[PDB]
């Protein structure tokens, strides 16, 4: 799935949320991890993720920041621009074809959907397109009902006429 | 520019006296891969390891930038290496003690 | 049936006479040195930092691997083995043997002209002001410092050049190559049109160091448009690897112990739209032009472009030259070639001023009228 | 840039007067030389069609009875211009019982030869040769678009007005007489055409103080021509 | 040439390299390198090729030279100060550059440049002609109270053009019709237009 | 400098739309026009008859008077704004000096209110070119154009529309000086102007005559077929 | 071969052995495309454009000698207009699945070109992978893809070797692709794609449902005639979302008031009047 | 019938072409190659019997070469042998055969020669004299001693056979080819076109004498994209770098340069003038008469009936070209495989050209004008 829309609404929030109340095995993955020092790193690493979800469950994995992957304009010149590539495509080779049963549920999420490739929303790929948009006038009403729970709250201040 | 934005800093760095790490956040990157994306790790495991630490990055703007359509491939990594303060300044595991003290030159 | 025979039997007899010859088919120059070159050593080379005081103990990258304190072999000269001077180092030992001039460019050596164009001042006729403050500028001083030293006067180390499309500037810089006695090197304005930021910085770096090693040479810049314009100021960030390499150009060129004995002739077609760093005097002295040959100069220019031709001797030049005002000497050249040419559509072998008039008649009218093409009257 | 007539130059100028000096250019070339027995005259006609009949295209035209001209560009802003004239000097004529004298013909014409403007249109593209006898014997009158008027005493127009001008200046000077300045005047214009001089391409307008009327040459052009 | 402490030297564009960080190597290792040599006197120019006022935009931007320049400013001045640095820095133009890169006292004395008014124009052609053979048959003011507008290098050009025009002849030293011609040259920027002025 | 507007110059001098509304013309409709000695006569081409309605309505020759005959070129509405103005400058000149309006007149006029409608502040020029024939002093037979600009041109033959080159190109070959009248043979002339017509398909031709003293008749898809096959027989005696 | 991998020893560098599985190139371009496969039993509702794309490309292929024997020249740009979401790529897909020919979707990206060549200079190492792959089909999408394409069809037109090497382009918005481009012998067959009709709708709404399990009593024209003209992958997520409306109710039938909910969820796309004007 | 003889001659061809120690002392200059012959490139060369290389990664030796094959093969700028025992430059390497070469460097005298024009016969001549003269028979200039004419351009409506005479003059040769399409001249890049530049007529110039034939170059000054970097201010550098190439310094070379517009307007006054170009070329659309040449070459090899007279198809339209009557052919071949039948009739050749003269020449909705 994915996630994108004004960022601040929450988008690390409901994977909050949905780990705290998951069940199975739960990876988190920094979108700017696979970038390292060693000249081939990446692949492998892809491997470990794709190789351990098919090994544990019908588990999740959340991948935030997938713009740090996600970059549809490459330089095949600069070098460091090639195993960017090479991990897009490690990534597109290990999407399509898991097993079509291993419930693998990997959620990727940006705040940016500029600079994503056209061949990676695709059906099979990312189905759904998950906007977390702004609230509104009572959407911030409960917002305010659910976090000034905490706080003491002298009681005849009244938050409403701020919304 | 000019208000004395660094001095203030350096005022808390002659009061608290603890764990200044003043980044001055230009001489991080040196040409390669992923070296400051490691530095960037590195400083935070730092950070999290001797608690009170204060953080703080001068000129940010340079390595901050906002975002591109995808021009020079340098600002590839100079956005990778952003992103990277971006998940591990909250991540999941939350930082503790770990107060960002920020500066610029135009926000 | 009659050409599909001819094709597929003969092709088959082809064929079949090839099949027959598929069955029917079934030193001592040097080598003796190499083997004595065998003994001989692998001698990679380096790169220097610095030196130590006292003793040698030099510390050398090679280029890529680590870096070493090493120590010479003992067969150097151990004065010349400066910092920065890349140098050959042993494979086991890493011993330091003989100093070799460093790296030039990959592709910027590949703009010396290593040979020397037979244009000629004879062909550049009617700029005889030109012709003598060019003889002046870079002939004179550069071959016979006679009159300048002797008194105690400098020569002008800057010259530029400009003016109507097809005036001979390329005929004045190809014209000095043929006496040039001088290390001359072509830049074309758009060399410095790369990918990368700061690299036209190097380009510059390499042009002078090129310069400055082998004495009393000469640079020529071309359509120096491309290498910037002015110092435009807007708030999306433009014109700016041109401009850094603008301004290193104009610094690498003169100032804090400036060029030395190079003399640089730059040309362009759109003078007004240069910034004053260049135009200022001292990196640029004589602000030599062109003008259209408006005289004699053109009948000049008629007997250059047919002197080398057999022709009728009952001809006259000045006609013609009064039929072309505004011409510029690429338009006569097109028009003496063009008669020779319809000359060639005959079979004599000497011309006529009739082939001029075919020619005139011919270019000026067909291509300098119908493009663009009027079909309307409205004027006349 | 440059994009409008109400804007100057950093350095000038018009800029939409250039433009129009430019569009001089594009028109056939004329010849009028002032000689005291009187000004002769000459123009192109640079005739397409055999079907383009010849005496229809106007470049010599009269305006007085002793007051000739001729057109260079544009023909309906010359004709426009022309028309101006032909009233103005109606009333010249009307308000005072004389003859307006060239020179103040050419300044009638000239005030409002720049009034351009399209609020409070465009600049007009022609110039014009004047030719007339006043009091003071005869008088050649050259303008530009631009209002500049001056006297000229051989002027030339144009295309390919340098070399006549060049070969003019060559052959001028202040005691020529009628018919020697008549064919110095078609050796240049058949020097700078294209086509074979004939009766068809050029004409003549010839005014003299004693014969004030007629400013013209008509078929008698042919024997000046087959002189040369 | 007068002063003798370590003086050192640097250009813009050269600063400026094709990788990323360089530049942050290359300034942080020349203020150390000056550093250790303590009555140290920086000298910089065209400072406007690395400085300039930055730009907030989408879809382009050139980044690098900031960080250069940032580099320069922080390492310069703020946090670790230093004392022993001296600045020398040289631009042509101004207002292309940001307010952080002077401020105040980034840079402290700000030190316009003027032209030769009228004096100093025949006090240049005097310096410059200190070296030629004159024979003095020749008022410098009369020069200089013609000449109008002209930088040092335009009567450099003067003084030289005037030689060579000496030797036109070749005959003898300098003469007065010599600077007069060398002018003459000078000058234009020819027009020479002239129309629509009458 | 620019295709916009009509009122600034080019760098080197010209007028853009001045240039550019001479090529509606020039994709327009081809209408041809000679002088014959007593009797004028000419014609459009592409009557383009689309099977379903009626074509009296886009007669494109008209008349202004009894002596002077149209045709035009290019759009049809500037066409229709023209001479329902020189209608009525026509009719205000006969109540003016009581002459039959000469050709000349009303060419200035034409050729005039278009060219102060080209200079004004931003209004379209009329893209027409109009055929102006007439024969007034004595039967005097004239014929002048018109232009985008707005300069009256006086011709002997007439050849704008689609393809203006070739059309003219063939009077050229074909205007001799016996030509008319010689009636018969003015007849022929524009029988032999229809058959070298861009397309010449024998019904799309549309030709009207006058004769300088008659009025303007309309002719008959019989007669020109006749016409027709006589040029055959022309061709055929050629071999 | 030309690249492929053998068994080399290391010591002595002596060729050891052929190593098989070589490289599949276009293969892995087609993995970075994963285009919807087709066949001819989805497209129904129309078979116009089918019998049209029928009669222009496997006559082609099937029968040269057809074209041949009269001695024509035979038809190689297909240019195809029409809205989205009316087949566009659909249709083509279904045509070079049922004549084998090897299908190329070129759109626009540094993957691509990484694969076509390094992304060195040009794309016309395309045509490297098209003759030596001859039965090709190439496709693009809707100014720089018209100049892509300018360039292929400047060189395949006669300056070139043996067909079956036929591009397809299909947009919207004719008018602003070149009009040198369709130079009539340039561009021969402009087919157009209309929106599907009520029966057409009908069509597409049986294959699109046909396969999913439904209630034991259901009707189809009402719901055909409930769309006032859809895409045709919208007619797809209206049954899926009548599925997903029937397992929110915790079954697995598929009944009318499915629909009933699914052409409300999908009609959001247009409404929006006081804005009848014309 | 004659698929035997095509098939056979077809096997043969490829089975002959499939049918590709004594010497001592070269199998001695064997032993002295390496078996792991390596392979470098140089950088710089020393006159001493060596000189330097490069590695894959970067290390750089002074090794010295084995002297039977000569070191003037050796450029800076090639691949070369090395060993790996004292990695001595042990041979000359044939080169990197680039796809600039595989793409551009057309092998192949494509279509129909001379006899396959429409119209011409002055420009052919033109053509020939200024391309095939200068380089068949330049006995000429010896006989005078002039230069030979250097560019030309090909200018008309679109589907004159710019195309055409492209390939005419690529059949009738003897020197390389190059072909480039002018809307190439743009990347996603800052300062790619100059590179292209240099790199394409560096090529050109390398081989032998050679034409290089460019074709709608209009499409770089009144073209605009999203896709590009830069801009004007990079398309100038583009046309700047071209206009120093193609008039520049050094005795360009025996390299005829030969372009092709549709529209002339739109062009460079700096790049139409000679020196750079010195024979420029109309295409108008010639004549009514050349209509019936191109009918007869463009059906000289289809069984058609008589039952049409190209008269007919002279009188419907006024703008000609090969763009109409080769589509008049396919529009009939497509109308005769519609009915099934041969020897094409007149019916084909009406409905074709109703339907060819729709599509495409009407302009606009009506009505303008009508
Ligand atoms: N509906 C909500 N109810 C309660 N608290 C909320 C709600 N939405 C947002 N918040 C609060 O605001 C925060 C939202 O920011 P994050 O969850 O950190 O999203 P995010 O990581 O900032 O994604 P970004 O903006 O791309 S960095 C949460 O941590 C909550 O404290
Ligand atoms: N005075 C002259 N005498 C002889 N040949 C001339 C003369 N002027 C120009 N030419 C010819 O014109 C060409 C001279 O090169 P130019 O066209 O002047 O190059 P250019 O001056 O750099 O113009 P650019 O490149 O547009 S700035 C050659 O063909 C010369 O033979």
């Amino acid at each position: 799935v994915l996630m994108y829309g004004p960022p601040g609404c929450g988008k690390t929030m409901l994977a909050k949320a949905v780990a705290h109340h998951t069940t199975a095995a739960f990876i988190r993955v920094v979108g700017s991890e696979f970038v390292q020092k060693y000249l081939g790193e990446g692949p492998r690493m892809v491997r470990d993720v794709f190789r351990l979800a098919k090994e544990n469950a019908p588990a999740i994995i959340f991948i935030d920041e997938i713009d740090a992957i996600a970059t549809k304009r490459f330089d095949a010149q600069t070098g460091a621009d090639r195993e960017v590539q090479r991990i897009l495509l490690e990534l597109l080779n290990q999407m399509d074809g898991f097993d079509q049963n291993v419930n693998v549920k990997v959620i990727m999420a940006t705040n940016r959907a500029d600079t994503l490739d056209p061949a990676l929303l695709r059906p099979g790929r990312l189905d759904r397109k998950i906007e977390f948009p702004l609230p509104d006038r009572r959407q911030k009403r409960l917002i305010f009902s659910t976090i000034t729970s905490k706080m003491n709250l002298s009681e005849e201040v009244d938050l409403e006429d701020y919304v | 520019p000019g208000t004395g934005k660094t001095l203030l800093a350096r005022a808390v760095a002659s009061q608290l006296d603890c764990n200044f790490l003043k980044v001055v956040s230009s001489s991080i990157v040196d040409k390669y891969i992923g070296e400051s994306a490691r530095l960037i790790r590195e400083m935070f495991n730092y950070a999290r390891d001797h608690q009170p630490c204060i953080i703080f990055m001068d000129e940010i703007d340079a390595i901050g930038g906002r975002r591109f359509s995808e021009g020079t491939s340098a600002d590839r990594e100079i956005q990778r290496t952003l992103m990277e303060l971006l998940n591990q300044m909250d991540g999941f595991d939350t930082l503790h003690r770990v107060k960002m003290i920020m500066a610029t030159n135009r926000p | 049936q009659v050409e599909d025979d001819i094709q597929q039997l003969l092709k088959k007899i082809n064929e079949l006479t090839g099949i027959k010859e598929s069955d029917t088919g079934l030193l001592a120059a040097d080598k003796q040195t190499l083997q004595s070159e065998q003994p001989l050593q692998v001698a990679r080379c380096t790169k220097i930092i610095n030196a130590d005081s006292e003793d040698p103990k030099y510390i050398i990258n090679v280029k890529q691997f680590a870096k070493f304190v090493v120590d010479l072999s003992d067969q150097v000269a151990p004065t010349d083995i400066e910092e920065g001077m890349r140098v050959g180092v042993d494979r086991n030992k890493y011993q330091i043997h003989i100093p070799l001039p460093p790296k030039i460019d990959p592709t910027v050596t590949m703009m010396q002209v290593e040979e020397k164009p037979d244009v000629t001042y004879s062909d550049v006729g009617g700029c005889k002001e030109q012709i003598e403050k060019l003889r002046e500028v870079v002939e004179t001083p550069l071959l016979h410092p006679e009159r300048f030293v002797n008194l105690g006067i400098e020569p002008p180390k800057g010259v530029l050049l400009f003016g109507p499309p097809g005036t001979g500037k390329t005929l004045c810089a190809r014209a000095v190559a043929n006496r040039t006695d001088a290390c001359f090197i072509r830049v074309i304005g758009s060399e410095l049109v790369q990918k990368y930021v700061g690299e036209g910085a190097r380009m510059v770096r390499e042009l002078f160091e090129m310069a400055r090693t082998k004495k009393a040479c000469l640079i020529f810049f071309d359509e120096i448009d491309a290498i910037g314009g002015a110092r435009f100021d807007d708030g999306a960030g433009g014109d700016n690897e041109v401009q850094r390499t603008m301004l290193e150009l104009i610094n690498q060129l003169d100032g804090f112990d400036p060029r030395g004995n190079i003399k640089v002739l730059m040309a362009t077609n759109r003078p007004d739209t240069l910034d004053p760093a260049l135009m200022r005097p001292g990196r640029l002295d004589r602000k030599i032009e062109f003008s259209l040959p408006d005289l004699e100069g053109r009948t000049h220019i008629f007997k250059i472009h047919a002197r080398s031709m057999s022709v009728e001797r009952d001809i006259r030049f000045e006609l013609l030259a009064r039929l072309c005002p505004n011409s510029t000497g690429a338009e006569i050249r097109s028009v003496c070639t063009e008669a020779g040419m319809f000359a060639i559509r005959a079979r004599r072998k000497i011309a006529t001023e009739k082939d001029f008039l075919e020619a005139v008649n011919k270019v000026i009218k067909s291509y300098a009228k119908f493009s663009a093409t009027p079909r309307y009257m409205t004027y006349n | 840039y440059d994009r409008g007539v109400n804007t100057f130059s950093p350095e000038g100028r018009l800029f939409q007067v250039e433009y129009a000096i430019e569009a001089i250019k594009l028109g056939s070339t004329a010849i009028g030389i002032q000689t005291s027995e009187g000004v002769c005259l000459a123009v192109e006609k640079r005739i397409t069609s055999p079907l383009m009949e010849p005496s229809s295209i106007e470049k010599i035209v009269e305006i007085d009875a002793h007051i000739g001209c001729a057109m260079s560009g544009l023909i309906a802003d010359a004709k426009t211009l022309i028309d101006k004239a032909r009233v103005e000097t109606q009333n010249h004529w009307f308000t005072y019982n004389e003859t307006m004298t060239v020179e103040s013909v050419t300044q009638a014409v000239s005030n409002l030869a720049l009034q351009f403007g399209e609020e409070d249109s465009r600049p007009f593209g022609v110039a014009l040769l004047f030719g007339g006898v006043d009091e003071k014997g005869p008088q050649l009158f050259h303008m530009d678009p631009s209002g500049t008027f001056v006297q000229c005493d051989a002027r030339a127009i144009g295309s390919a007005s340098e070399g006549a001008q060049s070969s003019l200046q060559e052959v001028y000077h202040k005691s020529m007489t009628l018919k020697e300045a008549i064919k110095s005047s078609l050796i240049i214009l058949k020097q700078v055409m294209e086509e074979k001089l004939n009766a068809t391409n050029i004409e003549l307008a010839t005014v003299q103080p004693g014969q004030n009327f007629h400013m013209f040459t008509k078929e008698e052009l042919e024997e000046v021509i087959k002189d040369i | 040439a007068q002063t003798k402490a370590t003086f050192l030297k640097l250009a813009g564009p050269q600063l400026v390299q094709m990788f990323i960080g360089d530049g942050a190597k290359l300034v942080r290792d020349a203020f150390a390198l000056a550093k250790e040599k303590a009555p140290s006197i920086i000298f910089i120019d065209e400072l406007d090729a690395i400085g300039t006022k930055r730009f907030d935009s989408e879809k382009a931007g050139d980044r690098e030279v900031q960080r250069t320049m940032l580099e320069l400013l922080n390492q310069l001045d703020g946090f670790q100060p230093n004392t022993q640095v001296k600045v020398i820095a040289a631009t042509n133009r101004v207002d292309i550059l940001d307010p952080a890169l002077l401020r105040s006292g980034r840079l402290d004395r700000k030190i316009e440049f003027p032209m030769p008014n009228e004096e100093a124009r025949a006090r240049i052609m005097q310096i410059h002609s200190r070296k030629m053979n004159v024979s003095p048959d020749v008022n410098y003011e009369e020069l200089a109270r013609c000449t109008d507008d002209f930088n040092g290098a335009q009567c450099k050009a003067v003084c030289v053009e005037a030689g060579m025009i000496a030797l036109r002849r070749g005959a003898t030293e300098l003469t007065h019709e010599d600077y007069m011609e060398g002018i003459l040259e000078v000058q234009a920027k020819k027009k020479a237009n002239l129309q629509y002025y009458a | 400098s620019y295709d916009r507007a009509i009122t600034v110059f080019s760098p080197d001098g010209h007028l853009f739309q001045v240039e550019y509304a001479q090529e509606a013309v020039k994709k327009g409709s081809t209408a041809v026009g000679v002088r014959g000695r007593d009797i004028v006569v000419l014609g459009v081409e592409k009557k383009s008859v689309a099977k379903l309605q009626d074509e009296r309505t886009v007669r494109k020759i008209c008349a202004l008077d009894d002596n002077v005959c149209m045709a035009f070129a290019g759009l049809t509405a500037d066409a229709r704004i023209v001479i329902n103005r020189a209608r009525v400058e026509c009719q205000s000149h006969r109540l003016t000096v009581e002459d039959p309006v000469t050709v000349e007149y009303i060419t200035r006029y034409i050729a005039s209110l278009k060219q102060r409608y080209t200079q004004s502040n931003g209004r379209r020029p009329f893209g027409i070119s109009a055929l102006i024939v007439g024969f007034d002093f004595d039967g005097t037979p004239r014929l002048y154009q018109t232009d985008p600009s707005g300069t009256y041109h006086a011709w002997k033959a007439n050849a704008i529309g689609r393809g203006a080159k070739s059309v003219r190109e063939f009077l050229e070959k074909n205007y001799t000086d016996e030509a008319i009248e010689t009636d018969d043979l003015t007849i022929k002339l524009v029988i032999k102007a229809l058959l070298e017509v861009v397309q010449s398909g024998g019904k799309n031709i549309e030709l009207a005559v006058m004769r300088r003293d008659q009025s303007l008749k309309i002719l008959n898809p019989e007669e020109i077929e006749k016409y027709v096959a006589e040029i055959e027989k022309e061709k055929e005696e050629n071999e | 071969t030309p690249n492929c991998r053998v068994a080399l020893r290391n010591d002595s560098y002596t060729l050891h052995k052929i190593l098989p599985n070589k490289v599949d190139p276009l293969v892995s371009l087609m993995m970075v495309e994963k285009v919807p496969d087709s066949t001819y039993e989805m497209i129904g509702g129309l078979d116009k454009q089918i019998k049209e794309i029928k009669e222009v490309i496997e006559l082609p292929v099937k029968h040269p000698e057809l074209f041949e024997a009269l001695g024509i020249a035979q038809p190689k740009g297909v240019l195809l207009y029409g809205p989205p979401g009316t087949g566009k790529t659909l249709l083509a897909r279904a045509v070079a699945h049922h004549t084998d020919c090897t299908f190329i979707r070129v759109s626009g990206s540094e993957l691509v070109q990484k694969f076509i060549g390094e992304g060195a200079r040009m794309v016309r190492e395309l045509f490297v992978m098209a003759r030596e792959h001859a039965p090709s089909i190439i496709f693009m999408d809707e100014s720089e893809v018209q100049r892509t394409m300018l360039e292929l069809l400047n060189q395949l037109d006669g300056f070139e070797a043996t067909k079956n090497i036929k591009v397809i382009m299909a947009t919207n918005r004719i008018d602003i692709l070149d009009s040198a481009l369709l130079r009539p012998g340039r561009i021969d067959r402009k087919i157009e794609f209309p929106p599907p009709n009520e029966e057409a709708r009908l069509d597409i709404l049986k294959i699109h449902s046909r396969k999913m399990n439904l209630t034991r009593g259901i009707n189809l024209r009402k719901i055909a005639e409930l769309m006032p003209g859809a895409s045709g992958a919208e007619v797809k997520g209206v049954c899926t979302e009548a599925g997903m409306y029937a397992l929110r109710e915790r079954r697995v039938h598929v009944t009318q008031e499915d629909f009933e909910m699914a052409v409300a969820k999908v009609m959001q796309k247009d409404s929006e009047k006081n804005m009848s004007i014309k | 019938l004659e698929r035997i003889k095509d098939y056979l001659l077809m096997e043969e061809e490829f089975i002959r072409n499939q049918e590709q120690k004594q010497e001592e002392e070269r199998s001695k200059v064997d032993d002295l190659r390496g078996t792991p012959m390596s392979v470098g490139t140089l950088e710089e060369i020393i006159d001493d019997n060596h000189a330097i290389v490069s590695t894959s990664v970067g290390s750089e030796h002074y090794v010295s070469i084995l002297s039977f094959v000569d070191k003037d093969l050796l450029e800076p700028g090639c691949s070369v042998l090395l060993n790996h025992k004292v990695h001595a430059v042990i041979g000359v390497l044939m080169d990197d055969t680039d796809p600039l070469v595989t793409v551009m460097k057309v092998e192949k005298a494509p279509q129909e020669t001379y006899a396959d024009i429409g119209g011409l016969d002055n420009q052919i001549q033109e053509i020939k004299e200024s391309v095939e003269l200068p380089l068949t028979h330049p006995e000429y200039y010896e006989e005078m001693g002039i230069k030979p004419p250097k560019g030309v351009i090909l200018y008309g409506p679109p589907g004159t056979g710019k195309t055409l005479l492209a390939k005419a003059v690529a059949n009738q040769t003897s020197a390389t080819f190059l072909r480039v399409v002018g809307s190439e001249l743009i990347q996603k890049y800052l300062g790619d076109g100059p590179k292209l530049v240099r790199e394409l007529f560096r090529v050109a110039e390398e081989h032998a004498p050679s034409i290089v034939f460019i074709d709608e170059i209009d499409a770089i000054g009144t073209k605009r994209y999203d896709s590009n970097s830069g801009g004007e201010r990079e398309i100038q550098r583009t046309m700047l770098e071209l206009l120093n190439q193609l008039d520049g310094f050094d005795s360009r070379g025996d390299v005829k340069v030969i372009m092709a517009t549709n529209r002339i307007e739109t062009l460079d006054p700096a790049l139409i003038r000679p020196g750079r170009i010195d024979r420029k070329i109309e295409f108008p659309l010639p004549d009514e008469k050349t209509k019936k040449r191109i009918f007869q070459i463009h059906t000289s090899r289809m069984t058609l009936a008589d039952d049409v007279t190209l008269d007919d198809l002279i009188m419907a339209k006024d703008d000609l070209s090969g763009a109409d009557i080769k589509a008049i052919c396919t529009e009939a071949g497509l109308m005769a495989l519609r009915e099934r039948r041969m020897k094409v009739t007149n019916e084909d050749f009406k409905k074709s050209k109703e339907n060819v003269l729709y599509k495409k020449q009407e302009g606009t909705p009506e009505g303008l004008y009508l």
